[PDB]
């Protein structure tokens, strides 16, 4: 009896109790995918800290899965501590624990669901280089994830063989707002049609307003930024100029049964490649973690199988800081009627889009020529 | 290359290259790093 | 009002020192307009619970603030985090005090948290100022694979990326070297590293690794005359003199481990900015329980920003100030030397003056003169290809 | 009109108004970063002379 637990807290998911039957074409493997299910209403620290050890103490709960909403990456911290004080591989996915920590604990095991920042990169520039020829800039505060975001197009200008001509990079220090003007001076500087810029919510309110004021939110442009801008909602504030391009998860289709199915897959297939091929035990933990702590401390770590593993026909294995190899993305951007819609789809670094055309929205120029 | 080094006070070893060829950019197969061919990369990598 | 703080340390002695503390900000600052007050409590072998038990703080009290010192326990990493994370879900402002590790300055995982003491990534700092002052301009840079030495390298590069440009260029790396931490027979490193023209390192891991690394050049002897090199603080410490070569560089804290004088620090600014805080618009409440309410205080960001603002008047450590992510500046760092096997204050660092005031630095080969580093290799290595009329090859 | 003055991408600029709308159309110019030193201007003997 693997012990494989579900949570779903303050969602409304009461019809996956059926989902979790689904999970009865785990014949493959042939190896024991016991599972039960659990809720919960409205979720404090302490209410998971308790009822998650309890569970874990009461049933032998060899692995476990998250999943909830309201975005409060908090609890995405919580879990890999507790990961991290019990040796346990839990793999939270939903909108609530899927946001990518940077830099996790080196004892946990969370493997989270989602998209790190070079790969948001690397899409950005398979888009870029389908039309639009030239990184024409980045303006970017100094958020957290800064250094790295510019470091990977960097890397990737470089390193290729078409023109990708770099204009300027520039950074602004947001956090005392006199300056500001006289680097959006230098940011109409950036006389050039695609920008791309990297920072928090609020913070882009704020710099779209300035470029307002200095009138860069012109139809002679054309914006991207990543996950993270305003991506999480459908209600846009003002002062986002139209035709502006993300990319982010694609959490319009993929089903949260699916999901779950996908993760029970996971850890069954995970725990098979581990005993089959070595008969070993993956020994049960005695409580939570109050003391006996070490004695689980010296079983070696199946995260080695855990990190590499396929199924239904999907390469689903991690990266050693926990998020996926080979995601599933799509391509948004904000139309006339400030709703995000759906264009393009993404795997395999391909792209599959709207005809090939670009829409190229309105506010008289761009002929379009016929030869043979 | 004498002249210069009795003008300069070096020491020295000479040593072909490895492959015959002056030297090129590329972009190897089975990787993305485009790289220096030949004795353009024997210089660039740290051999010379 | 009632307004209310706390704090979990060890001592448990500390415990009345900070109510006597608390009790003099009472007396001292402010025309009473409201009340202060506090509660402590200790911590425990088990993580969990003790974040548990601080739920029960903070039940027990609408919090405004916590602060928490590193106990007697040698895991410095892991002890401070359990009351961070658990105040974030409530951007509960919290005041770290005994901790180093430069994980917590990262405003996107502990987005509520601020220290009394700048972190081991900042140490590079005094690097670069005695590099500019003994124009030492060819360095190796020898670090190891952790979290803390990515911070410490990008922070070093950073720092030295000044290429103004509108006698020569400025000191720059000659290279870098990761390694990786607690392994032994790192030979193979060092033996990478001695062909360099460079004759002075930096070094920046944990302490064994320092010894480690030590014994390994101790074979091949980069502790010769001509070579000098110059550490953090950690590398000089515990399992470290053991296995130094006579005549290293260190640097220790101005203040270190004295939390007490901290605690008076502490205590004073974060009356003096709650004293400015309470007129503002809408405070109005902290998060009164640690269950069933699943919301955010909804004045935190902004007393935490103002708190980080607070230019403080004059602390038992003279005037502390924070940096723009909640880090203590300015502090004073002492240089010391490893004079035949002992320590000696060689030379302060005055916050950016660095003050040479003391009798003579003794650098490892015995020497007394400060040495150059890059003695340019005098061999060379030469490449060339057959071509008929300017180069012959015959057997 | 403003952001179609940026669009006069062109170093020698040249008006003619009034003293209270120059004061006005400087400001503008520089809510749009037009008073730069990549700029020069020119007014007749009625501005402020
Ligand atoms: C899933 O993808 C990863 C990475 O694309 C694969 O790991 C590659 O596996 C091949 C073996 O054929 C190795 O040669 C590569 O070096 C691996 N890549 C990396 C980055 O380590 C993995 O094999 C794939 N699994 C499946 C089932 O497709
Ligand atoms: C990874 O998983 C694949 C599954 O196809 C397997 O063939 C391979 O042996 C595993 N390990 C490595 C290192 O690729
Ligand atoms: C291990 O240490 C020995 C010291 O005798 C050394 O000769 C050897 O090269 C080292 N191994 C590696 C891989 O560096
Ligand atoms: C801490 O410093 C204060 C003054 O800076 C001093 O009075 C006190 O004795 C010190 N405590 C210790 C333990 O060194």
């Amino acid at each position: 009896s693997i012990g494989i637990a579900v949570i779903l807290v303050g969602t409304s998911d009461e019809v996956a109790i059926k989902d979790a039957h689904e999970k009865d074409d785990f014949h493959h493997l042939s190896v024991v995918p016991r599972v039960e299910l659990v809720a919960m209403n409205e979720t404090d620290p302490k209410s998971i800290i308790t009822r998650i050890c309890d569970l874990m103490s009461d049933r032998k709960i060899q692995g476990v899965v998250f999943a909830d909403d309201t975005d409060q990456e908090a609890i995405a911290q919580i879990l890999d501590f507790i990961s991290a004080q019990t040796l346990t591989p839990i793999l939270g996915i939903h909108g609530g624990s899927s946001m990518i920590m940077a830099d996790k604990d080196e004892s946990s095991m969370f493997f989270q669901f989602g998209p790190s920042i070079e790969q948001q990169a690397s899409v950005m520039l398979n888009i870029m280089e389908e039309y639009d020829w030239y990184i024409f800039s980045i303006v970017t505060t100094y958020f957290p994830g800064y250094q790295d975001f510019v470091n990977k197009i960097r890397s990737t200008i470089e390193n290729s063989f078409v023109g990708w001509e770099l204009e300027e990079v520039l950074l602004l220090d947001m956090s005392l707002d006199d300056g500001d003007s006289k680097i959006q001076n230098q940011l109409k500087k950036l006389q050039s049609p695609i920008i791309l810029l990297y920072c928090t919510k609020e913070e882009a309110t704020y710099i779209f307003e300035v470029a307002n004021s200095v009138g860069l939110t012109g139809y002679g442009y054309t914006w991207i930024v990543p996950s993270l801008v305003a991506g999480d909602t459908d209600t846009v504030p003002s002062e986002f100029p139209t035709g502006l391009i993300s990319v982010s998860y694609d959490e319009w289709d993929y089903g949260l049964p699916a999901r779950v199915r996908d993760g029970i897959a996971i850890i069954t297939t995970a725990a098979s490649d581990m005993l089959s091929e070595h008969s070993f035990i993956p020994e049960p933990k005695s409580s939570c973690y109050n003391t006996h702590e070490k004695r689980i401390y010296q079983s070696n770590m199946l995260n080695r199988y855990l990190i590499n593993v396929t199924f239904e026909g999907r390469n689903l294995s991690f990266s050693e800081d926990g998020y996926q190899m080979h995601p599933k993305l799509v391509i948004i951007l904000l139309n006339k009627e400030r709703k995000w819609e759906r264009v393009g789809k993404w795997k395999d670094k391909s792209l599959q889009m709207k005809y090939y055309v670009w829409p190229r929205m309105c506010p008289d120029d761009h002929l379009s020529i016929v030869t043979l | 290359l004498i002249k210069l080094a009795r003008t300069m006070q070096f020491t020295y070893e000479v040593h072909l290259v490895a492959d015959g060829k002056f030297g090129t950019q590329e972009r190897v197969q089975n990787s993305n790093k485009k790289e220096w061919n030949g004795m353009m990369g024997e210089l660039l990598s740290g051999q010379a | 009002k009632i307004v209310n703080i706390g704090a979990v340390l060890s001592t448990r002695k500390h415990e009345q020192m900070f109510r006597e503390a608390v009790n003099q900000a009472n007396k001292r600052h402010g025309s009473w307009k409201i009340q202060l007050q506090a509660t402590s409590v200790t911590h425990k072998p088990n993580a969990i619970q003790m974040a548990l038990s601080v739920c029960e703080d903070l039940i027990s009290s609408q919090v405004y603030a916590i602060l928490v010192s590193h106990p007697p326990t040698p895991n410095d990493h892991f002890t401070p985090t359990p009351v961070s994370y658990t105040a974030g879900f409530y951007r509960i402002p919290v005041l770290g005090l005994t901790t180093r590790m430069s994980i917590y300055s990262d405003k996107s995982i502990h987005l509520s948290f601020l220290r009394t003491v700048p972190p081991y990534s900042h140490q590079s700092s005094v690097w670069f100022e005695m590099m500019r002052v003994y124009n030492w301009n060819h360095i190796i840079l020898l670090v190891s694979d952790d979290h803390e030495g990515r911070a410490a390298q990008k922070r070093l590069e950073t720092l030295l990326e000044e290429r103004e440009s509108k006698n020569k260029r400025g000191p720059k790396a000659e290279k870098v070297l990761q390694f990786d931490p607690g392994t032994k027979n790192v030979t193979a490193l060092l033996m990478e590293a001695r062909e360099l023209e460079a004759r002075v390192i930096i070094l920046s891991a944990s302490e064994d690794d320092a010894a480690t690394v030590y014994r390994a050049a101790a074979m091949l002897d980069m502790t010769g005359s001509g070579y000098v090199w110059l550490v953090g603080e950690r590398e000089i410490s515990g399992n470290a003199l053991r296995y130094a070569p006579d005549g290293i560089i260190g640097l220790q804290l101005i203040n270190g481990k004295n939390e007490s004088a901290h605690i008076s620090d502490a205590v004073g600014v974060v009356a003096q900015a709650v004293h400015e805080l309470l007129e503002k618009e809408n405070i109005t409440d902290p998060p009164r329980g640690c269950v069933g309410n699943t919301n955010i205080w909804k004045t935190g960001p902004l007393f935490k920003r103002v708190l980080m603002s607070s230019k403080y008047a004059d602390g038992v450590t003279g005037r502390v100030e924070f940096n723009e992510d909640g880090d203590r500046k300015f502090a004073q760092y002492s240089i010391m030397n490893l004079q035949n096997r002992k320590l000696v204050q060689v030379g302060i660092y005055n916050g950016t003056h660095v003050i040479p005031n003391d009798r003579k630095i003794i650098w490892p080969g015995g020497e007394t003169e400060k040495p150059r580093g890059y003695q340019m290799s005098t061999r060379l290595k030469i490449v060339t290809i057959h071509q008929e009329p300017f180069v012959y090859v015959k057997p």
